């Protein structure tokens, strides 16, 4: 049980501190940076078209 | 009349076009290219040319026909290959021996040299005749034995002369009606605008199942004769197997294939198997081509032809629905149609809605899809037809985020979604059970109660088992199979057995090319019986590992139930399935003690 | 005096053949005389067919008319446009109930015209905030998942979040079929002084399911309380824009002039949003977030806020918008804005739907923000709130215990978890699982919930008040 | 027949009426009846002559994209001469063994092409009824292509790659060891069996142009190839016609001289960049990422010039190479290429980083007509089953590797451990191949079977029991 609990707690701590704390910044990058920039470039191009 | 003022790609602006109307076909250039008016700005009309626009000069004539983009409907429509504008490819190749399509070729869509055996209908001289009335019949194929000649919709009058029985070419006068002083002559064929759906007296509720033959479709997500369906465009999936299955085994009296946005070689595909596929439901080995007309539209053809491919195909399907024939339309990729719409809107300088697609994308897919349902055909005699629209969608990036699928999902009652986890593991037909759906399950309860009373119950049982095991698998993949109860292990094993031996279908095997609905129902019975007996036995203390090892024989029997030849007949196959069920019950009763 | 209409006046209409251009779904006119911005006009095609059009733009002597049912067949030479001089007023009467209208206000039940009591203008003025009063009584639905645990008050605006293929249309049909007032009384709610009504609006609804709504309402007797507003997917887009406005104008008329309690089901709000985006891009506006124009929070607000109960009128409007989440996410603009404007939401879950549970209402995410105002002693039963709370708590515990069932094993769970697995089983497949035609009153649903809660012991039914618990659980 | 009617001299209008210069575009005034797709020759003040193409006409206004760039063009003194015809490339079978510029001019110190006909650029479309389905697999020698994602004579299959990856090496290898599994073998020299090559370089650096030239030198394939080298220092707008020149000459040889042409179009991304530049100069409606909305139609007009035809025993096999700008297949260039081409060969950065050559990634790569070029009469009867099994096991290996990265090796099942072992032996022995190692499809199939023999026969579920029983024990 000590071995199993150590492995399980290590996995849980890894998920809390590295896995989730890297997936969340990756998702934040993806949406907030790149999807917003692509939408912004579409906005600028379509606004130039309208002009 | 008019003269070109501007050319930039397929878009042509012609001046002195003060009389032109919206979506009216015009003859652009000295070659008389086919094009339709898209915008009007006074005397200037924007025209999208349906053929190659190179070589057009400012000032050459543009004569306006006065008719919108129409499709010729009549005998000779069957067994024929067409493009989006319905130019007969075979007739084009015989008229001009060139391997290419000549620019401005104007061969009639339906052959004018074939003499059809015309049998006059009920109506006689002096009888008032209305749109959709069958005033005669024509023997077209050995399979389409009675091609009924309908009076064109939006046309009526008192019959003054009806031709007697005999052989008539497509251009000879058949019926001469008198409306109010204006007198019209009618022939074997008539033209109908591809944009306007063909009217019917009443749209019924599509309540009879369209048997595709794939077990996952006909079992979990069934479609009906007259329904609307979305399929992924990935090959190996239903994109290539379900089309052949519907054309070869389904109860459709006709098939309309619309290959818009098709690749060049994948077009040459469907032009060689279709002439070499045969039917058995007619009582004789007859080619499907007698039931089928193709609208071939490669990707290098003009974008406007790509857009018009779907419309001409659905108009042909409507025309054959108006004769009381259940006709299935297969659209190769409505995503390519959507891209054609996007390109046209780009050339027109319209503001796009999302990811560049035109704002009216959903409206156009709706106006196309709702031309499907079961209907009571216009005019007399009373008759009923349907148009089962079976339209495939090629996903973008492998997700449903693309606007085409999002707009499609708001219209189609049946959506057979794709699962790349199944596609990558080569588990065909690879339909995503979690997200695929069919709103025709409730309508089909009437059919099931008459034929297979427990079919909805077993379908719901299988869906429940698959969902429960899916959540169990997503838990296991992080935790493992150690801590699961025996019942959870049975759920997982039964769902794996289902996915591998009921949902999975070869399609290229004689025993499982077309799984009949009775065989599918019996297989659902067998699999649900396996799950039920396993759960009942484990509830009585039996260890799951020992029970599995002692019942591997009946597990293999359930697995190999799919290997039964459907050609052996419903009686024999059902008897053998009953034998399998009795064997399973006996074996589980033995091993539970 | 009612005889103040002064409608006997005759207003001649000008018809112009001076069409200057055609651009997609809109027609430009070159010499209009004093055009009105939102005026409805009639186009006479050269073939003789007549089409309606709504003016979209008015420049100096120039009016841009956006045409219903497309623009095909229009030429700049022969077509004529007749200017009505008024916006899309709709005919309203106390006997619009039992009538099925197109999305343009034209009846489609083969009946006669509305025979208006008044031609109430569409998209009417906003309710004065000083006139609003807080919702105070429960509107029943016959669905246990909604009645017991997500109770809807009489002025609440609560959407039903869903997705493509989920049975949200059948849930809407069931609600329209079984909705009503809760409290038993000496006189029935079908009278002339305590009456109830339903306005059902379908936008972009498929022809199959539109026929389903029509047949379902005409056969189950709910039609006499229902004014149905069908709009097919192939119907005009401007018609889709005006359909919820027609429904809410009728609901406003009934509730605030006839003094009825009106429930408004606006099914397929996402299809309305798609139509709104199409209309926005028709005016060369540049699309906002996710292609949807950036101003629809205002338009959704105008649709939603036409609800609630008011000071001087005994009537009320309750709205149940139904929107399909595209790709099943809340971050999408439509569910996000609806959550901004509406009180709470009902969730239809795909996971529950695949298990065969109907209605597949996932109650853990679904919330009625002002449920507490719909429940009480004179409002349903004194145990409604704490029974709902206990059901939510035990259902969440059951879901967590189902997670641990495959991780620590069944026997390693606590006694509460062993009870919670079977409570969740009985809950989902007996209480949430309700037949499409099973009408459960709020008290029947409450005592079914009690029968589900009678398996637990006294000690850890801790979220029920000890007075109610000691009066209901122990017998 | 020998009718030519070429002896018809047509005098040419030349215009001093240049109106303006906008990037690659030159706009002309006062033009007498301009042809839409006409080719013009505008002479700069310094005396040099540059060739352009009319791109849009409006009455007397013509818009011309100068292929050699617009540097030095002067409104006062530049004279543009109107040919009255579209672009036509002089074609003859002795184009083989010649190196051409991106505009068709020879750059091998040789003379101009002694034309037998002036075939139109972007020639007329092939009637689909006259096409023949390509079902003759060619053994490219790459086990990552031969076994799975195989190519037939006529398939349009591109190589998807990125910056710094050895796509040029893969294409050179395929050109080096292309050949049928079951050739006709009716001649002692294979003159009808050796593939003719048409290599079109579009804005590509001199190092790899020299690489391809030297590779064709070393294998004697220069006398069977025609090179259209448009380097990076060469003008950008000239990259638009280079693929069309290459495809027109390929059509000449394949459909008129009955040759089997293997067309290679490297950096389709550079061609799409040139299209984007031209569209941006045109102030057009931009599609995704700024690329023109019609880029699908242009890419299709390029690619679809392949396949076989009914009466002529030639073929065109396209292997375009496009550099995915940021390793993303969802970019507009590869995405639109995928919808036109039959599958693709995917060159993975990850596999390249591990030293695997060729770094062909199995999972994204595809051949949309492999299923008909393999079987009993062609290649071997285990081909389809072993290909499907290898693909499935590779996908399972990737998933198991992800899990092992997350939850370690020990927590994996025997399925996953066998999957990792198969994946590593696969990527290091089967996918990994010499730059000059010509593996016949049968050798690759034997290697695939030796690889699959890692798995027990019971769990090779994607192989039919007949094929499994017949081949598994043949060690």
């Amino acid at each position: 049980a000590f071995i199993i609990l150590d492995e399980v707690i290590k996995v849980t701590n890894r998920r809390v501190n590295a896995i989730e704390h890297v997936i969340i910044p990756r998702t934040e990058n993806t949406i907030a940076y790149i999807n917003s920039e692509l939408d912004e470039l579409d906005r600028e191009e379509f606004y130039r078209l309208k002009k | 009349y008019g003269a070109i003022y501007s050319v930039s790609g397929p878009v042509v602006i012609a001046e002195n076009m003060i009389g032109c109307a919206m979506y009216e076909l015009v003859k652009v250039g000295h070659d008389n290219l086919v094009g339709e008016v898209i915008r009007i700005d006074g005397d200037k009309a924007t025209i999208q040319v349906y053929e190659e626009t190179a070589g057009l000069t400012v000032g050459d004539p543009v004569l306006r026909t006065g008719k919108p983009l129409s499709v010729e409907l009549g005998p000779g429509l069957m067994e024929t290959i067409y493009d989006g504008i319905q130019r007969p490819l075979k007739a084009i190749k015989e008229e001009s021996q060139s391997i290419y399509i000549p620019r401005g070729i104007d061969t009639p869509a339906l052959d004018r040299t074939i003499k059809w055996q015309f049998t006059p209908g009920k109506f006689q001289v002096g009888d008032h005749i209305s749109g959709g009335d069958i005033y005669g019949s024509v023997f077209e194929n050995s399979l389409i034995s009675s091609h009924k000649i309908l009076l064109p919709p939006r046309s009526r009058g008192t019959i003054t002369w009806i031709a007697p029985a005999g052989e008539y070419t497509l251009d000879e006068k058949i019926l001469e009606v008198e409306f109010d002083g204006k007198k019209s002559d009618f022939t074997l064929y008539h033209t109908w605008p591809v944009r306007v759906p063909r009217p019917v007296t009443e749209k019924l509720s599509a309540d009879y199942p369209l048997l595709t033959g794939q077990r996952v479709l006909d079992a979990l997500f069934p479609c009906v004769q007259g329904g609307t369906t979305c399929i992924p465009g990935a090959f190996g999936c239903g994109k290539t197997v379900i089309s052949q299955s519907l054309s070869k085994y389904s109860n459709s009296d006709a098939i309309i294939y619309v290959g818009c946005g098709e690749r060049g070689n994948e077009m040459a595909e469907v032009l060689m198997e279709f002439p070499e596929l045969y039917t058995e439901m007619s009582g004789t080995k007859e080619p499907i081509m007698k039931r089928t007309t193709l609208v071939a539209n490669t990707s290098n053809m003009p974008v406007a032809a790509r857009e018009a491919s779907i419309y001409t195909g659905i108009t042909l399907a409507e025309y054959f629905r108006d004769q009381g024939k259940n006709v299935s339309m297969i659209a190769d990729s409505s995503s390519r149609w959507a891209e054609a719409l996007r390109e046209i809107s780009g050339r027109l300088g319209e503001m796009p809605a999302d990811q560049g697609f035109p704002a009216y994308l959903g409206a156009k897919l709706a106006s196309f899809y709702e031309r499907a349902g079961k209907a009571v055909a216009l005019g007399s005699p009373d008759r009923t037809g349907s148009v089962s629209i079976v339209a495939a969608v090629s996903p973008a990036g492998g997700d449903f985020s693309d606007p085409v699928t999002t707009a499609t999902l708001g219209i189609t009652q049946v959506f057979w979604g794709l699962d790349k986890k199944l596609a990558q593991r080569k588990h065909f037909p690879s339909i995503n059970t979690s997200v695929s759906y069919s709103k025709y399950t409730n309508v089909l309860n009437k059919f099931y109660d008459s034929n297979y009373p427990e079919f909805p119950v077993l379908r719901d049982r299988m869906k429940e088992i698959l969902s429960n095991a899916e959540e169990l698998e997503q838990v296991v993949q992080l935790v493992g199979k150690s801590a699961l109860s025996d019942s959870d292990k049975i759920t997982l094993d039964v769902a794996t057995l289902i996915k591998e031996d009921f949902l999975q279908q070869n399609g290229y095997s004689t025993y499982d090319a077309f799984c009949p609905i009775w065989k599918t129902f019996d297989m659902m019975r067998a699999f649900i019986s396996y799950h039920d007996e396993a759960q009942k036995a484990v509830a009585n203390g039996a260890n799951w590992s020992k029970l599995a090892d002692s019942t591997g024989d009946v597990k293999h029997a359930v697995s190999s139930s799919k290997f039964f030849e459907p050609s052996r007949g419903e009686k024999e196959v059902h008897g053998e399935f009953e034998k399998l069920l009795s064997t399973m019950q006996e074996r589980f009763a033995e091993s539970t003690d | 005096k009612k005889a103040v209409e002064q409608g006997f006046n005759v207003k001649p209409r000008l018809n112009y053949n001076t069409v200057s251009g055609v651009n997609g779904p809109l027609v430009i006119l070159e010499k209009v005389k004093f055009p009105r911005y939102n005026e409805i006009v009639n186009l006479t095609l050269p073939d003789g067919t007549v089409r309606q059009g709504q003016v979209l733009e008015i420049r100096g002597d120039r009016a841009i008319v956006q045409v219903f049912e497309g623009t095909s067949g229009i030429d700049v030479k022969k077509t004529t446009v007749e200017f009505t001089g008024e916006s899309l007023r709709i005919p309203v009467s106390e006997d619009m109930l039992g009538r099925i209208f197109d999305g343009s206000g034209r009846p489609i039940d083969n009946g006669p015209k509305v025979f208006a009591e008044d031609y109430l203008d569409i998209n009417g003025s906003p309710i004065n905030p000083y006139a609003r009063i807080y919702p105070e009584e429960m509107i029943s639905t016959g669905v246990s998942a909604i009645d017991t645990m997500n109770s809807i008050a009489r002025g609440q605006k609560i959407p039903i979040f869903s997705a493509s293929g989920l049975p949200h249309n059948e849930i809407a049909a069931q609600i329209c079929r079984q909705a009503g007032l809760v409290r038993p009384t000496k006189d029935v709610h079908d009278g002339h002084e305590e009456n109830f009504s339903i306005v059902f609006a379908a936008m972009g609804v498929n022809l199959e399911t539109a026929r389903f709504f029509k047949q379902d309402f005409e056969e189950n007797g709910s039609l006499e309380r229902t004014s149905l507003f069908l709009n097919l997917a192939n119907d005009p887009t401007i018609e889709r824009i005006i359909t919820p406005r027609l429904a809410l104008t009728t609901a406003e008329y009934l509730a605030y002039q006839t003094e009825r309690h009106v429930l408004t089901i606006l099914t397929d709000m996402s299809s309305y949003a798609d139509a709104l985006r199409e209309v926005s891009a028709a005016r060369e506006e540049v699309p906002g977030r996710r292609g949807y124009p950036g101003y629809m929070y205002t338009d959704l607000s105008t649709i939603y806020e036409r609800a609630g109960r008011v000071e001087g009128r005994n009537g009320s409007i309750t709205q149940i918008p139904i929107l399909t989440m595209p790709n099943d996410d809340i971050t999408h603009p439509i569910p996000d804005l609806t959550g901004y404007i509406t009180e709470g939401q009902i969730f239809v879950d795909r996971q529950l739907h695949n298990k065969g549970i109907y209605p597949p209402i996932n109650v853990l995410p679904s919330l009625s923000r002002l449920m507490k105002s719909a429940i009480g002693e004179g409002m349903t039963r004194k145990d409604h709130g704490d029974v709902s709370n206990q059901l939510y708590a035990k259902y969440a515990i059951g879901k967590d215990a189902a997670a641990m069932k495959a991780v620590v094993g069944e026997e390693a769970l606590s006694i509460e978890d062993k009870l919670s697995l079977e409570f969740l089983e009985k809950f989902e497949k007996t209480f949430i699982t309700q037949g499409a035609y099973e009408d459960r009153t709020v008290f029947e649903s409450l005592d079914q919930a009690w029968s589900l809660l009678r398996i637990y012991p006294k000690e850890m039914l801790n979220r029920i008040s000890p007075k109610i618990l000691d009066e209901f659980y122990d017998r």
